[PDB]
């Protein structure tokens, strides 16, 4: 089969600002034969820009496409909010068909600090002789941030779950939920709770804590 | 007259193994037989070795052991005009020292993680997992091992690029000094003494990888490993990116022109016979990359069957082999934590010789030059061990690994091809193969065949040359995973790359203002030797 | 005008069979030629079969030869994949996507349907509340853990507020899933109204709904 290899496969754009994004082939494509996709979150695909030129049905005059042989790319003029996607490009030159890796765009901001938020397991949960405490941190940009479960005064690592969101589309933000999950008596034996975060925002980690004797 | 010799014939040798034989055997060849057609890989590579690299490899192991004194000094008393090759030589294994260490200081630091019987990087339910994570290597996913060595280890996400390097592992910076305490104890006295300590570091790897064979092979689906590894594929032959990498990786894997095989056969007997070392220690170099193929794939093809994951996914070269993809197979076998141990123990070792050698090149030929350097030999590797140390620093950070690549790419890059490039055809051509014979006659009793002068002077420089210029023609800027790196980086690399290169024009024109005569005895009188 | 939907789907065991059936509308059927697309979650498409106006001509992309068949009725306009040997990596959403002209890619798609394939057995998710503890406004949250498999829905007050909710994607471990959502709101609502959180998990038959002690 002719692999398609997209870059790049995350990218961070300011609205106005160029953006390109290329795909490379393994194998010569005919020019005529390779077309662009736009994902949107959560929704179907849709036939953006076909024959490496000409743009879909809808789709604003701001995008443009161009290669050939192994080489491809499409290109924005001025990035829009309403951009904010993931691009496919595809082969029909020959069988069996082939997708792009596939490159998500996402939009760039100032950077947020987090609010962070720490919640005790309830005691519905105890009674089944399981405890996890939670701890939110929403609001936050860059993407990536990192949760320290320490549980006082030492860190555990295992049981931690934790789960990020797609980019927003409003504040450009995002939210991450770590999940510590323990045993009824595990709990018990022990003394108080803590998760914190370190950003980019801050040096310095924001701490939550809460003790089970007060 | 009088400078000291080694201790015996076997430390020579196996200091010359040691430092030969490194991770690059174990994490680069391996994939090169499996992405090139397997067995018939070995053509290209056994022919591009015997033309290529064993004369090239021969020729600084003879160099040094006849002219008997150090990297600057030896070229100075060759070719006086050329004798910046002697400063280029030098300061590039000098550029080296400030990243390949830090290799072994992550051996360590897993080896010191390696203490536990459940292993931390096997579960994804840890705390500083991702929800892309999977249990082992998958497209679009990231393995369990993978996130360990990012986002716990190295800490690389906190990262953005080389623009930020972030805060300082001192869990990092501890492993990277005890690296070189241990290099400070055993290059600290001469040869007498790291000349002893290699029997540990060249020999143990392959007490390590004897266990380790035993135990790949034995594993359900071990012998399909051996077919992704060996199966012959004669098409490849045809294609000149496979004579490319046959002819790259083995005038990689023995190095030339670090200026270590000239300072290492510099402490020679004159009369020791160089010829039947050079042979002996390339084989060996050939062998071992040979044997750890097998380790790898054995393993390698354990997880393609019992753990069902795709070949193309776990066949790997660089770092990301090591402590990513073998240690997480080894979690899954009983006895985990042994095989653990004994292999980042391994990687240590093989990373240790190496920079014996490095080292050494720098230490010799400064000792050679400036008399006052051999006494406080220590006052000088202290402070020379300090100093790279302090900056080592930069890469015990957050974005250390990012500094890491950089170095990798440049600093050993072009550098050196040019390098070795006008040290065969300063013998070969100005110093001429007549004399180099003649010297090699007067030491091991027979002149070169017909064959090796060949190689030299007409096979070597083309050999070079094939490789340098495919490498410009596959020149892309640098980058690592989505990350490019900035223009600026990439031009600090290049003049990190290019303050080697320099150094040859450089001291040739320096050299011709500070002569008497017109431009015609002038360079006569810098291409006569120190023996007339 | 042009509407593609997507029926069948669910959860199969390893070794299993299913069919699934795309409905179409707004064209004549039996002039264009249909094609299913599944898309993993790794977020990454795939073609998996072509079929022909007249169903004369099939192209099958494979991982999958033999244990697919593709097929078309130009009668009632519907299009069917038919599956077999079912196992864990034929795990996706797969899409029903048209187009004849091979230069103009594929025009239009449908809603997908969702195939999961696990030796995993369907579970109830245990949904909990979680209380602040003892501001200008608080922040609420309600953890559902444990199920199988994906999809659940989680609303809010019968799903009326919208805003300041933030509902966490579900991540798989030990063949269980955890999910969890938080919402802000000011310390004038709260505990001054009612909150309730609103789970449904509809393969398990358990829909929930949770009252907010600040106990
Ligand atoms: C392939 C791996 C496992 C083993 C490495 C093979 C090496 C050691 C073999 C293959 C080809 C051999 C060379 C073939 C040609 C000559 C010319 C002869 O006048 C000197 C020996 C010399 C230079 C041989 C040295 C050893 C050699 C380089
Ligand atoms: C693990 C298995 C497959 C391979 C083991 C390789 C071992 C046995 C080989 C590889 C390198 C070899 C050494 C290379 C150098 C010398 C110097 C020589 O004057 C005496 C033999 C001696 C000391 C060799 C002994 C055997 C040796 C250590
Ligand atoms: O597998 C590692 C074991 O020790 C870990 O602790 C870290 C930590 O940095 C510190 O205690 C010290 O440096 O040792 C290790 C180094 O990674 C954890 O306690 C667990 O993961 C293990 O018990
Ligand atoms: C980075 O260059 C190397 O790794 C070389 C060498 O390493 C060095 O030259 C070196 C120089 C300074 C410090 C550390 C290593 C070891 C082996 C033999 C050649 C090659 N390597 C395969
Ligand atoms: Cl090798
Ligand atoms: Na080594
Ligand atoms: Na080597």
């Amino acid at each position: 089969e002719n692999v398609l290899t997209q870059s790049p496969a995350i990218m961070s754009t300011s609205p106005g600002e160029k953006v390109t994004m290329t795909c490379r082939a393994s194998s010569s494509v005919g020019s005529s034969y390779l077309h662009w996709y736009q994902q949107k979150s959560g929704a179907s695909p849709k036939l953006w820009i076909y024959s490496t030129s000409n743009l879909a049905s809808g789709v604003p005059a701001r995008f443009s496409g161009s290669g050939s042989g192994t080489s491809y790319s499409l290109t924005i003029s001025s990035v829009e909010a309403e951009d904010a996607a993931t691009y496919y490009c595809q082969q029909f030159s020959g069988y069996p068909l082939t997708f792009g890796s596939g490159t998500k765009l996402e939009m760039k901001r100032a950077d947020a600090a987090p609010t962070v938020s720490i919640f005790p397991p309830s005691s519905e949960q105890l009674t089944s002789g399981g405890a996890s405490v939670v701890c939110f941190l929403n609001n936050f940009y860059p993407k990536d941030i990192n949760v320290k479960w320490k549980i006082d005064g030492s860190e555990r690592q295992n049981g931690v779950l934790n789960s990020w969101t797609d980019q927003d589309s409003k504040d450009s933000t995002y939210s991450m939920s770590s999940t510590l999950t323990l045993t009824k008596d595990e709990y018990e034996r022990h003394n108080s709770y803590t998760c914190e975060a370190t950003h980019k925002t801050s040096t310095s980690p924001i701490v939550k804590s809460f003790n089970r004797n007060e | 007259d009088e400078r000291e010799t080694w201790s015996g014939k076997v430390d020579f040798l196996l200091s010359v193994i040691g430092f030969a034989v490194d991770l690059a055997n174990v994490w680069r060849f391996p994939y090169l037989c499996y992405k090139n057609g397997g067995g018939a890989f070995l053509v290209p590579y056994g022919i591009m070795l015997a033309v290529g690299g064993i004369p090239l490899f021969y020729m600084e192991l003879a160099l040094g052991q006849h002219n008997r004194k150090g990297a600057i000094t030896c070229w100075g008393r060759l070719v006086p005009l050329f004798k910046g090759i002697g400063y280029a030589v030098v300061l590039i294994a000098f550029y080296v020292g400030f990243y390949y260490n830090v290799i072994i200081a992550w051996s360590l630091r897993f080896f010191f993680a390696s203490f536990t019987n459940s292993l931390p990087w096997t579960s994804c339910n840890n705390i500083w997992n991702t929800p892309n994570c999977r249990p082992f290597e998958s497209q679009g996913f990231q393995s369990a091992a993978s996130e360990y060595f990012n986002r716990y280890i190295l800490e690389l996400n906190r990262s953005e690029g080389i623009h930020d390097l972030g805060a300082i592992k001192w869990d990092m910076a501890l492993c990277l000094l005890i690296v070189y305490l241990i290099c400070y104890f055993s290059l600290w006295k001469g040869i007498s003494t790291s000349g002893k300590v290699v029997w540990f570091t060249a020999l143990f790897p392959y007490a390590v990888l004897l266990i380790l064979l035993i135990r790949g092979l034995t594993l359900p689906g071990s012998f399909l490993g051996i077919q992704y590894y060996l199966t012959p594929n004669f098409s490849a032959i045809y294609k000149a990116e496979v004579w490319v990498d046959a002819a790259t990786q083995v005038f990689f894997s023995l190095g030339p022109g670090f200026g270590v095989l000239l300072a290492y056969a510099s402490y020679n007997k004159y009369h020791n016979n160089v010829y039947k070392d050079a042979l002996l220690t390339s084989f060996i170099n050939s062998a071992t990359s040979f044997i750890a193929g097998f380790v790898i794939f054995s393993v390698l093809g354990y997880m393609a069957h019992t753990l069902g994951v795709r070949i193309e996914d776990v066949a790997t070269e660089g770092p990301g082999l090591v402590f990513v993809v073998y240690p997480a197979a080894i979690a899954t076998m009983p006895a985990s934590t042994f095989w653990a141990l004994i292999f980042f123990m391994m990687l240590a070792t093989l990373g240790l010789d190496s920079s014996f050698g490095g080292m050494e090149a720098i230490i010799t030929a400064l000792s050679d030059e400036f008399p006052k350097i051999k006494r406080n030999r220590e006052l000088f590797v202290a402070g020379l061990f300090s100093l790279y140390f302090v900056v080592g620093l930069a890469s015990c950070t957050q974005g250390g690994f990012y500094f890491f690549h950089l170095l990798d790419r440049y600093a050993a890059g072009y550098s050196i091809l040019v390098a070795v490039f006008f040290e065969a055809i300063a013998v070969s051509w100005i110093y001429g193969t007549n004399r180099f014979s003649e010297d090699i006659r007067d030491m091991i009793g027979f002149p070169p065949g017909r064959y090796w002068q060949v190689c030299w002077r007409f096979v070597a420089p083309i050999f070079l040359l094939f490789i340098t210029v495919y490498g410009l023609i596959g020149y892309e800027p640098l980058t690592y995973a989505d990350y490019v790196y900035p223009s600026w980086a990439n031009a600090l690399g290049w003049c990190i790359a290019g303050s080697s290169v320099v150094m040859i024009p450089a001291v040739a024109i320096f050299k011709l203002l500070s002569t008497p005569g017109s431009l015609r005895q002038r360079f006569t009188i810098l291409t006569t030797p120190w023996r007339d | 005008e042009v509407q593609l939907v997507e029926s069948g789907g669910g959860l199969v065991k390893p070794g299993g069979s299913l069919k699934l059936s795309c409905a179409a509308s707004g064209f004549t059927f039996s002039s264009y030629a249909m094609s299913w697309v599944r898309q993993s979650p790794e977020k990454r498409l795939e073609w998996v079969a072509e079929i022909s106006s007249g169903g004369r001509y099939i192209y099958y992309s494979d991982t999958v030869t033999g244990r697919f068949t593709i097929s078309r009725d130009n009668a009632r306009n519907i299009l069917h994949l038919e599956m077999s040997s079912l196992r864990s990596e034929d795990t996706a959403m797969y899409y029903c996507a048209r187009g004849e002209v091979r230069q103009r890619g594929f025009d239009y798609w449908g809603q997908g349907t969702t195939l999961t394939v696990s030796s995993a057995k369907t579970t109830a998710p245990s949904v909990y509340p979680l209380a602040p503890v003892c501001g200008s406004s608080v922040t609420l949250g309600c953890l559902v853990k444990g199920y199988f498999p994906e999809p659940v829905t989680l609303t809010w007050n019968s799903g009326s507020l919208s805003s300041g909710v933030h509902t966490f994607p579900a991540v798989l471990q030990s063949d269980l899933y955890t999910l969890s959502s938080s919402v802000t709101v000011t310390s004038s609502t709260w505990p001054s109204q009612s909150i309730t959180c609103n789970v449904a998990h509809p393969a398990s038959s358990t829909k929930v709904d949770k009252k907010i002690e600040p106990r």
